């Protein structure tokens, strides 16, 4: 009479690793990097704009391709590669700071700033921004002197926030051909715009020179900004060469933005993003792309780490 | 028609269990899996699964483009700064999953030696240790009696005189 | 009116020392802690205590202002920075105390099992197992004869005859 | 006769955690992430400044509130929010790195530059920074052109480091609320500003324009700044709008600089510091402020993580 | 002239491995090295050597200036972001080799007593613990006897009765 | 009879450390942390230049110390401390970035630009580049107005990128001494040069301004660059003050760029590498350089990590 302790095993093994071992049998294992990627833009639960050709600076902004954006709002806001900012060419400084923070807006609440003008004009448009016929920027006013070549008058317009959070105001530099095309849109001399502020004082020139054609064009408009405090002021001193706005923007809670290259899906939810698409996981690491954003686990160099899930595989005796 | 227990020897045909019982006596060959030392081998390696299920709270948003890459300096800032932190995880990540692993294996061990332990310690003086694993029994164990150990029922005074007669003469 | 030990018993009458003996016998039953065994687990204790105390000499200073925040693309860029590195601590701190943790307790049993393997080699073959973690000395031991196991000066020698006689016959 | 090995067990047991189990009671265990916060700044040992009112900027430049702060010294250095750093509005360039670079300055040593005018004002003065009547920044020359309409002339005042360490030097740029107080005060025609030195070529301009009122002005003095290599020399050539420093700034050696809104404590001895007070403790980790600065213990997410200090807790059988 | 096992000494004369049989008979004393036990011990520790060893494809080049200094805000974020880095990888050097030294020690334990146990389990009831690490065997043990323990050869079964005849008479 | 279980030790006993004890003696150990220095560069199998007294951003412009490397190729790049960019002084504007940029090139490719121009020198040259006699940066052009004190004619030169990787474009504003010397070179006016491309439009004016002498010259001349996307177009209107290229830069591939102010040696062979030397080495960390670059160990603080190599030593009882 004879009875025996034992352990089970298999001859299924997979091998891990240990502190000394490389590539030790055990009975069961189970994967610790997450690389099943799910190529789409899990949206269930969120609300999310796919803003295709409108770039996000461009809500602000407002060109044709932004127009059913100007007000917008989401939980997850989607930049897609074909986006545009402009219609007439040009770009913001402190571009990505700017992004970073309508990424995170819950989208933009626009509000007249209410100025008005006298002996000017304010019907500048170009055939760059199309709107059945040629237009502008929808939340701005391009500024001419009045007839061509004529004297553009010295302004001063002013806003004040009086709202409980900070407004983003946005205004731009226009930048012709020429000194003749300058000339004859705002008049002779040499223009200034000045902006200020309670904690702001930058100053502004017009940059007239011969540039290569965006779009036909080979002038530049060129947007800057600024975050108005809550009972401040900003103050618009100028001569022409102005681009002034018509509407500031304020944020409407919290979301986040997001670069993608493929399909939203509104019935899968997700917290981890890249461009590639949705990490759905409970792995504590991933290997699909570092700049994975959202809820994610860590990233990792290596493809596969298993865990030990079961004994040391010892095969029976045969 | 010999049977051997773990100190070499894994059973393929334990199937219900991670640790179990093999006995042969008169009645024939047996094996039955022991529910306890299963279900705490069990307990422990879903215990980490837990701990290492435990999701962040800590959400991450962009800090570069790359539709449009953003400046070189602050660029080449950002890039050495997420690529070091790349090689703290990995480095985490292999050194958490080995020392894991070690420490599956080894507890995994050690619940079989407090099996055995357990075993030899109900058989007192009515039974002899093999080297295999196994105990040779100086009396008379019918499947009853086998039930009886595997249950830890077993009253070794009743078999005392009987097995001691045995191992001396 | 029954004794028993550690396995699978913890003594909350033993509060002069981690670990001890407990014993009956004509005198009475009685009680007394190990200083050797005690001594070892509390010196590997602090042993940790002291590892985790020792302080840093990295001295850091302010990178941003929270009375007049900075440019928003370098500020995101040391929040996302900062809030990275605190993932990793908060991930070492969490790993780090449960690794330690794990190693004390097991440590500790580790002691437990050593000073039961010390009076079972001193006791030779005159005393046996009963499984609870107790020894059930097959001889007269007096509370002189229990003195001298705790302070490891019982000759089994002396015991021998007497004590195999009983376990026999 | 029986002998019994055991090992001792409390009622009071506290849980803890491991790599397998969540909530094992151990016997003893004690705390690793410190919480308990001193809402005070201990200062013993360390030289420390309370600048209050002025800003750390501010005592290079001298507004009234920085007159005991013009040649400070300390170890420990403390911002309060209702510090500020002008009289006369305003801000500087590159504002955190200098603050960056006096936190740890261990003060400042002042030496005159030397600079001597010719044809015209160095009185320049205003009701925003008062000393007993209007004045202006002690460290600064706030220069005009005569009597008023005036011709300013043009200038080249230069300076040199004869010092062994590198000398901090700060010059205004003043931007009038329109081009009739700027040629009020330094005459017609468009003004420069040109700073030299050996490694540093910056020009400047000042930018005339209508600005919210603070404390009742517009103007906006702006202030720049350069590191000057010992032996090197910097140069000063103008034609007005330009605020002159008298004084050069030299660094003592090595502080450490906080912000803060709690009282000073000089009995206790700390080296941790934060806005609420000071983190005394021999802990590895801390869960009060991420921020903090000095030799820290590890910021941590967690409240709390339990050392067992003791063996596992096993109930006796009753 | 007595001799001693493990259990409180080393032996500096075994200089063939790590692990060893030391006897003493009619013939005289002798030292032999136990191969198999030697070996793993060694495979174990140079497997955590080859796991230390195994190189990082990470490249990482300059970001700031040695020769002249990159403007102080971004720098100063840098030596910051740097320092942090380098108290992380500070730490986990510090705990990686106190983690390994703590398992090397253990595992360098776990194989003696490993090798104690098979001897044990060998000798069945032909001999006694002495507590110091070594078995009072109860027969007449020649040097060819002794060397059949050290190839695992021994059979308990042709010395049983030699034996307890002289463990009870 | 009688056989006893043992295991080895030694009377040269080594300290190591483990959770619970230090110092704690184990039988043999090795070190993990790297102290041993090579205090040369190990440039065996990389193609190497040792840039000596040329500045990495020199080999663009071409100031005479750099005419060796006007197109110079290697994996590996070294700066010297000794090294310059300029021979007429002045600096670059992102010249960190630029480097950067140039370290990782593999090296440049120079290709004409295409310039030509009508009423004005292109001879502008200085005692400061001096090669054989007075000369200039060997891939710019110094403009002048073609007497002295004459009108300097307003131009627009543009130059295409007809390859597949974007083009390094440089160009130069001087900065002359006073506004005579700025008439005496390109004649009398407001001077202004402005650069046009398809995603740049950074404008630029002369400071003319008196100036610590630099090798005997107050003069000024930064240099400005840009990357040229493939097929785009940059252009350069200007009427003076314009250090114009002669040839534009392409990037060979990769390389890596290091400073360093030791030998270079070609028979080692190394991966890590520092100002003081190359660190060749199969530890996981190093305690000599935390700057150091390449593929290197990990920096650690300590000088020391003792690794366990053998059991605990525990000496025979005598
Ligand atoms: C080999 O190891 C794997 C991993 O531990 C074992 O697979 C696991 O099996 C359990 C139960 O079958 C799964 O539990 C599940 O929990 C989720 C909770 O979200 C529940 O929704 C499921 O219905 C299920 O109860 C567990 O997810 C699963 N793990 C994986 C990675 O698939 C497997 O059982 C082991 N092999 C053997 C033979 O036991
Ligand atoms: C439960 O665990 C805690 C933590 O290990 C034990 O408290 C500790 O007790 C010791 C001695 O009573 C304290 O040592 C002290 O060292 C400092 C050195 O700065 C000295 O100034 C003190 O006078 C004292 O000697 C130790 O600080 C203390 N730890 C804590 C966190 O308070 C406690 O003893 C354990 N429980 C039992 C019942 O032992
Ligand atoms: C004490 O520990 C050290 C470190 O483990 C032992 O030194 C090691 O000895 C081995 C063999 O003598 C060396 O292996 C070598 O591998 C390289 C592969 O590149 C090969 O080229 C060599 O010819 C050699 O085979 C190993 O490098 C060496 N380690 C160190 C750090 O020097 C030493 O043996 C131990 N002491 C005793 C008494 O065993
Ligand atoms: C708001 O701004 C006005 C000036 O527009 C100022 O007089 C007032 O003090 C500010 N604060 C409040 C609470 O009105
Ligand atoms: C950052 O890394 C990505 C991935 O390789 C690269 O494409 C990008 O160019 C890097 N950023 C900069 C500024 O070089
Ligand atoms: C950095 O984080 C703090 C803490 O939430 C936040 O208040 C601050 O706005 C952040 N910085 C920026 C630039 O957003
Ligand atoms: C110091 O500066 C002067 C010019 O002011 C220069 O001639 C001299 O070479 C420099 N160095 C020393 C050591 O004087
Ligand atoms: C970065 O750290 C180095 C090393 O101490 C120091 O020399 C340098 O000045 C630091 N950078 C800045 C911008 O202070
Ligand atoms: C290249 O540039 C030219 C203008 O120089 C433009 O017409 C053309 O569309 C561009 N692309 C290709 C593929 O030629």
């Amino acid at each position: 009479d004879k009875i025996c302790l034992g352990h089970h095993a298999v001859s299924n093994g997979t091998k891990v690793n240990t502190l000394t071992e490389r590539g030790v049998e055990v009975v069961n294992a189970t994967e610790t990097v997450e690389r099943t990627n799910i190529p789409r833009i899990c949206s269930k639960g969120k609300r999310t704009v796919d803003l295709g050709q409108c770039g996000l600076l461009g809500t602000i902004t407002g060109p044709p391709q932004c127009d059913q954006f100007l007000e917008f709002s989401a939980d997850l806001i989607i930049e897609r590669r074909e986006g545009s900012d402009v219609c007439y060419p040009g770009k913001f400084v402190n571009e990505e700071a700017l992004r970073q923070i309508l990424r995170e807006s819950g989208g933009i609440d626009k509000e007249a700033m209410g100025f008005t003008y006298s002996g000017i004009r304010t019907n500048g448009a170009t055939s760059a921004c199309r709107r059945s016929g040629s237009s502008f920027y929808a939340e701005m006013k391009w500024l001419l002197s009045n007839t061509d070549n004529a004297a553009f008058p010295q302004m001063t317009k002013s806003y004040k926030n009086t709202r409980k959070s900070p407004a983003l105001i946005v205004w731009g530099i226009h930048h012709s051909v020429s000194t003749a095309e300058q000339t004859k849109l705002y008049g002779s001399g040499n223009k200034l715009v000045t902006v200020g502020s309670s904690n702001y004082q930058q100053s502004f020139v017009p940059s007239p020179g011969a540039r290569p054609q965006v779009n036909g064009l080979s002038g530049r408009i060129d947007f800057h900004w600024l975050m108005l405090n809550p009972n401040d002021t900003v103050t618009f001193s100028f001569n022409g060469a102005f681009i002034a706005p018509d509407r500031a923007s304020f944020l409407r809670g919290k979301s986040m933005g997001i670069q993608s290259g493929v399909q939203v899906d509104a019935n899968c939810e997700g917290d981890c993003y890249h461009s590639g698409g949705t990490i759905i996981s409970n792995l504590p690491f991933q290997n699909i792309d570092s700049r994975a954003v959202g809820k994610c686990p860590r990233y990792v160099k290596q493809r596969s780490l298993l865990l030990a899930t079961g004994m040391k595989n010892v095969p029976e005796i045969p | 028609g010999a049977i051997a227990g773990f100190i070499e020897n894994g059973w393929e045909g334990l199937i219900d269990g991670w640790y179990g019982f093999r006995h042969q006596n008169a009645q024939g060959e047996g094996t039955a899996a022991d529910y306890k030392s299963t279900q705490s081998a069990i307990d422990q390696i879903t215990g980490k699964l837990n701990r290492l299920i435990e999701k962040t709270n800590q959400q991450f948003e962009l800090i570069d483009n790359e539709f449009n890459e953003v400046e070189k300096q602050i660029g080449n800032v950002i890039n050495w700064t997420r690529d070091s932190i790349t090689e703290v995880w990995s480095y985490n990540a292999e050194l958490l999953v080995a020392m894991e692993n070690q420490h599956t294996i080894d507890l995994a061990d050690s619940e079989m030696d407090k099996l055995y332990e357990r075993v030899k310690r109900q058989l007192r003086e009515n039974a002899e240790e093999d080297g295999t694993g196994c105990f040779e029994i100086f009396h008379k164990c019918d499947d009853d009696c086998m039930a009886s150990i595997r249950n830890n029922t077993y009253d070794h005074s009743k078999y005392r005189e009987e097995a001691m007669q045995n191992r001396i003469q």
